RNA sequence: UAAUUAAUAUAUAUCAAUAAUAAAUUAAAUUAAUCUAUUAGUCAGAAAUGGAUGCCAGCCGUUGCGGUAAUUUCUAUGCUUUUAAAUAU
């Protein structure tokens, strides 16, 4: 490596990282704009989802 | 790449990190109008947010972790 | 909490809460 | 040294989606036609 | 924006002015009716100026005095100061 | 590696403690020490 | 954008023709845009589609 | 283990997260640039190592998991042999 | 023009107290049924929802599996008696359909067919039967079948189970799982259920609910719809069991990569099996080979008992892994770099000939040397960045990492004051006195730590006054309070934490109104509940890393602020986000 | 109380009469207290480790 | 060594010196002292109906509105707002 003969490994040989262990499943998690009542997502008391 | 594809990445927030994979769902209040003229007239286009929810008329719904280039369907 | 799961939907026995008399 | 992070660059559209691509455009993914060798 | 409309407020955002006459002016075209105009005169450097502007104020009791403020434009030609309230 | 060094050793307190709540807790296929009989289970496994 | 447009069929008839502005798009990647002149308010939309 | 028999009247519908929601005609606010308008604080996924007392990630994920095939009755029957 | 001319600011209805009262209020007569056992709020008679437990911080439920045993009364779980499994009648039903096979009779075979099957299993001649179905996927699917038939219900009437005793042995049996067994769950739901999750449909709602017999509020009119919009379809085109029936790359079956290739080998001396020898197997990209091995590696283990080497991905990827850490550290984030955010270098078409030539020149001892895993590494700063997660291997190989020394507090011997005790009582007072120099030698950030070197000479000067009158040199932490302040937070191995998050952020920056701050339910946070330890306490501390504010918190306050849109009035910039406040304000009394 | 410690027949909610109590912040609610069993077990299992 | 247990100066000025300081629900680890605090729009473009008026009176940031049916004037009542105000320079 010293005097310059070494083979490169760079950041620029290096591709995708790849998602080995496929996480989990995320599941949809209530907000404020999801409600069954279009009354609880109201102007006088929801100002966003969250 | 085995099977059934890759995921259709998107998000609801600042970034693809900041944000969550969900789209918003039927409930939403701005959704509502859209979705119903959406039922009723089914065969012309619509105008609305109602596009970007979670639901459509198409029968491939938007929800997360769909393969899109899975050859079925 | 339990009473959930045997009511009728759309039956909301009193919808006032008022017993009165 | 790059004081903006990657980490926040964006802006919220609040419930508008994009999508974005983990790795190359879809388009790109499957090269099947050069590798079961269906080119004229 | 138009600067030389202006130019009687001498950089100022209102004007206090002495009231003299009330005369009414006809407005330019399709604008029929009476556009009633205040004839007000007030001093700056020892100089005595005329003023003359829109009256859209509200005349209670007999009173002298009134605050000038400059508008958009209005029906009438030639007249661009309109009046806030009266003293 | 500290049980196999001597340095870290079953004492007879951890071993006895230990073998108290293996008997007083729920054992998945079997009955166990401190399970409580319970009278009425007689509406479904027949005896009291 | 709907707007309204006069337009002269002869020295006489004259139809009241609307013209629409609008935008198709999908955040996918791909959107585009389109505007027409036609008779209808319906039809202007189905043709600037 | 732990039985009793017992009769549970009413569950309320599937959990398949798409149902026709209540329509409206008029609606409250008549402003739907508030939709694209929002933001919100950032959503930061993990903070060092992400490690909590209450586990989060796998309890909750667990729960839903639980009801999801109790509904599908563990998709035992949908699936034929290909 | 000005609004005041000719009429004062209008007061009409400006306490609009038609909003104030409802004229009907409450009373000492809300009924028992239809109200909290409290009284306090009003019950919801809207159909129960499965996942109440993660809007509501109560403990009880968290102590059973599925909801509507989480909603049960103590008084009724003390009526269910343990009892053996298929004394469960569901479990009854498992036991007798599923688990027991020696009960499953098949139809006979005659002895032609005996003949034709054999001469078919053994020597295969084309334009056959294709069917010539195994006995075994057969039994599988009279097995599925029966999955199919089985209907809850009164069992009085024909059907075996009742539903709410379905779920009770179910209840029973996700409580009962261990580690591997609610892993061997989570696998089944990742193949089974989740692509499902992913392919559904509304046209498939009903039929989503024919699995387990429920019947729906619309059932009517969903009959109708649905009826309608299958009939724009093949029946097959929308049945939900065939719609994952296709997959890519066909070559390589899952099913064949169960058995890891060459186990018999590389299980033996693993270090003579690099990656190389086993990727010439297989004809994909590099990648796919590389991820492939992996999940051999991982299934090997599994079957053989023993547990995997966690540092296998990061040794096969290890070029990835290090463009990672530095991506990380250099654009500041935490996560996997993508493609948007590489370097739009371009470069010449020769310019990997010098590493070209060293390539073809190389030579090496053994074949050990021709690939170790480490030979992607010269300087320290490869070794920094390639173990930094382990703080076994970093902790050993970089001791000079965590700082163990420091400059000693000292004290300063005190000037003589001639004047004698007149003064003593002078320099001693009520304070701390700290006297940091400035100068044109001192106070430059840039130099900083020349500045607190204790070896340079020239060193910044500071000295403190403790009350009785003493003086000591600064403490580090006090000679730093004089410089502007710092921030240290590295991205590369842990996420720093970072802030203006929803957790971080108070409430009046992050919602324009006041939310209450309890440890329990904050439905705007979605959390459901909040055990709230001391917060480096329990984690370990080469996890903490830093913190970040070196962004905009654009929920917050922005740069050039404008009105998104002009007309109608009513909008403003990005950054007002508020609901409406209501005509004048009413003031409930809350002890309640 | 298996989150803040303090007593269950003499105190209603958590961090009660605690100077230095995480439980109440300013113009925030008090919660009630917790009770155990098998999520709060596997809390204190999962700190001891 | 006038004095430092001091920074407090009552009600004056000049040209300065940005105060509507959680502008609305769980309370101030005080020393409880100063303050009782409201406006806008309502055609286009968030939000309307009665009643008058009839090219008048008036509106006017701007195209422009007012010809007995004015969602653009006036008035009454509601209703709308993303909440340190409208308006003028
Ligand atoms: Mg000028
Ligand atoms: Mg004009
Ligand atoms: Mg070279
Ligand atoms: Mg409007
Ligand atoms: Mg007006
Ligand atoms: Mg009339
Ligand atoms: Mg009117
Ligand atoms: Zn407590």
């Amino acid at each position: 490596y010293a005097r310059g003969q070494h083979p490169s490994y760079d950041m620029v040989y290096a591709g995708p990282m790849p998602e080995i262990f496929p996480m989990r499943r995320d599941f949809r998690k209530p907000t404020r704009w999801d409600f069954h009542d279009i009354e609880k997502q109201g102007k006088y008391r929801t100002s966003g989802p969250y | 790449e085995l099977q059934r594809g890759p995921k259709l990445t998107e998000f609801v927030g600042h970034n693809p990190r900041n944000g969550t994979p969900w789209r918003f769902s039927q409930n939403t209040k701005y959704f509502r109008i859209g979705i119903w003229r959406d039922t009723i007239r089914r065969n012309d286009m619509n105008e609305g947010l109602h596009a970007h929810s979670s639901w459509q008329k198409s029968p491939q719904q938007s929800v997360p972790e769909v393969r899109f280039l899975a050859p079925y369907p | 909490e339990y009473y959930r799961w045997f009511i009728q939907p759309g039956r909301h026995p009193n919808p006032s809460g008022l017993t009165l008399n | 040294k790059n004081l903006n992070s990657w980490y926040t660059k964006g802006t919220m559209r609040g419930g508008v989606p994009r999508i974005y691509y983990a790795w190359m455009r879809p388009g790109s993914f499957t090269r099947r036609r050069f590798e079961k060798m269906r080119n004229p | 924006l138009f600067f030389l409309r202006m130019w009687f407020l001498y950089g100022c955002c209102l004007r206090f002015v002495l009231f003299v006459l009330c005369y009414y002016m006809s407005p330019r075209l399709p604008s029929s009716g009476n556009r009633r105009v205040l004839y007000a005169v007030f001093y700056l450097y020892n100089f005595v100026w005329m003023l003359r502007c829109f009256f859209c104020c509200f005349i209670g009791l007999v009173m002298s005095l009134f605050i000038i403020e400059g508008g958009g434009f209005v029906d009438l030609p030639g007249v661009k100061y309109y009046t806030r309230i009266v003293s | 590696v500290e049980y196999l060094t001597g340095d870290i050793t079953i004492t007879t307190v951890m071993q006895e403690s230990y073998d108290a709540l293996l008997d007083t807790t729920p054992h998945p296929h079997l009955l166990t020490n401190g399970f409580t009989l319970e009278s009425d289970a007689a509406k479904y496994t027949g005896e009291v | 954008a709907y707007d309204m447009r006069v337009v002269k069929f002869s020295p006489k008839d004259h139809r009241q023709w609307i013209y629409c502005v609008l935008y198709v798009g999908s955040g996918k990647g791909i959107a585009g845009w389109g505007r027409a002149v036609a008779p209808s308010t319906q039809e202007a939309k189905k043709e600037a589609i | 283990m732990k039985y009793a028999d017992l009769e549970l009247t009413t569950r309320g519908e599937f959990p398949h997260g798409m149902k026709e929601p209540a329509f409206v005609k008029k609606l409250d606010q008549n402003i739907p640039w508030y939709f694209s308008t929002y933001r919100s604080m950032y959503h930061w996924p993990i903070t060092g190592d992400n490690w909590s007392d209450l586990n989060e990630a796998e309890k909750h994920h667990d729960l839903h998991m639980f009801y999801t095939l109790a509904w599908w009755k563990l998709g035992e029957g949908i699936f034929g042999v290909d | 023009r000005y609004p005041f001319n000719k009429r004062g600011p209008r007061e009409h209805k400006s306490w609009k107290h038609h909003v104030l009262t409802e004229p009907p209020k409450p009373l000492q007569w809300r009924d028992p049924k239809v109200w909290t056992r409290d009284l306090s709020v009003m019950k919801s008679f809207d159909a129960p929802q499965w996942d109440l437990w993660q809007s509501r911080p109560r403990s009880e439920d968290m102590d059973e599996a599925l909801q509507p045993f989480m909603d049960m009364p103590k008084s009724l779980k003390d009526r269910r008696y343990d009892i053996p499994w298929w004394a469960n009648p569901f479990g009854a039903w498992y036991l007798q359909n599923i688990l027991s096979l020696e009960l499953l009779k098949l139809k006979s075979k005659t002895n032609a067919e005996k003949i034709a099957t054999y001469r078919s299993y053994m020597r295969s001649l084309a334009s056959g039967k294709d069917n010539t179905m195994s006995d075994d996927d057969v039994i599988r699917n009279i097995i599925k079948e029966r999955w199919k038939t089985l209907e809850f219900g009164d069992r009085n009437a024909g059907y075996p189970c009742t539903f709410g005793d379905y779920i009770q042995f179910l209840n029973e049996w996700f409580k009962s799982l261990d580690e591997e067994g609610m892993q061997r769950l989570r696998e089944h739901f990742d193949r089974r259920i989740r692509p499902l999750l992913a392919v559904m449909s509304p046209v498939d709602i009903l039929w989503l609910e024919a699995l387990t017999q429920n019947s729906p509020h619309n059932k009517e009119q969903l009959q109708r719809k649905i009826a309608f919009q299958t009939s724009l379809g093949t029946p097959e085109f929308f049945d939900m069991s065939k719609r994952l029936r296709y997959e890519i790359n066909e070559d390589y079956k899952v099913r064949d990569e169960l058995g890891p290739e060459l186990f018999a080998l590389w299980s033996k001396a693993p270090e003579r099996w690099p990656p190389e020898r086993l990727s010439k197997m297989y004809g994909l990209d590099f990648t796919l080979v590389r991820k492939i091995l992996v999940w051999h590696h991982f299934k090997a283990c599994y079957d053989a008992c023993v547990e995997p080497d966690w540092s296998l991905p990061k040794r096969l990827f290890a070029l990835e892994w290090i463009r990672d850490v530095r991506a990380r550290k250099h654009g500041l984030f935490y996560g996997k770099m993508r493609f948007a955010e590489q370097k739009i270098t371009f470069y010449s078409d020769r310019f990997l000939f010098r590493d070209l030539v060293n390539r073809r020149e190389a030579s090496y001892a053994n074949v050990w040397e021709m690939d170790d895993p480490y030979r992607f590494l010269q300087t320290e700063q490869d070794y920094e960045d390639y173990w930094g997660d382990n703080y076994d291997v970093y902790r050993r190989m970089f001791p000079e990492m965590i700082g163990r020394t420091g400059e000693p507090v000292q004290q300063y011997g005190q000037m003589p004051i001639w004047a004698g005790p007149h003064r003593q009582h002078a320099n001693k007072s009520e304070h701390n006195w700290m006297f940091a120099e400035i100068g044109v030698n001192v106070g430059h950030e840039a130099l900083k730590k020349l500045e607190l070197d204790p070896t340079n000479e020239k060193r910044r000067r500071f000295v403190i006054r403790q009350p009785d009158g003493t003086l000591r040199s600064a403490k580090m932490s006090e000679m730093r309070a004089w410089y502007w302040k710092e921030e240290w937070a590295d991205f590369r191995f842990w996420a720093p934490q970072m802030e203006w998050g929803i957790e971080n952020t108070p409430s009046q920056e992050q919602y324009q109104e006041h939310v209450p701050d309890t440890t329990d339910a904050d439905f705007r946070k979605q959390r459901r509940i909040q055990s709230r330890p001391v917060k480096w306490f329990y984690e370990s501390h080469y996890t903490r890393t830093g913190s970040f504010a070196g962004f905009q918190p654009l929920r917050f306050m922005q740069r050039r602020t404008e009105r998104e849109v002009r007309w109608p009035d009513v909008i403003n910039a990005a950054v007002q986000i508020q609901k409406r406040k209501p005509a004048a304000y009413i003031f409930k009394a809350i002890p309640e | 109380c298996p989150r803040c410690s303090l007593p269950y027949s003499t105190t209603r909610y958590c961090g009660e009469g605690d100077v230095d109590t995480p439980f109440r912040k300013h113009r925030g609610r008090w919660a009630p207290h917790q009770k155990w069993g098998r999520e709060w077990y596997d809390v204190v299992a999962r700190r001891a480790e």
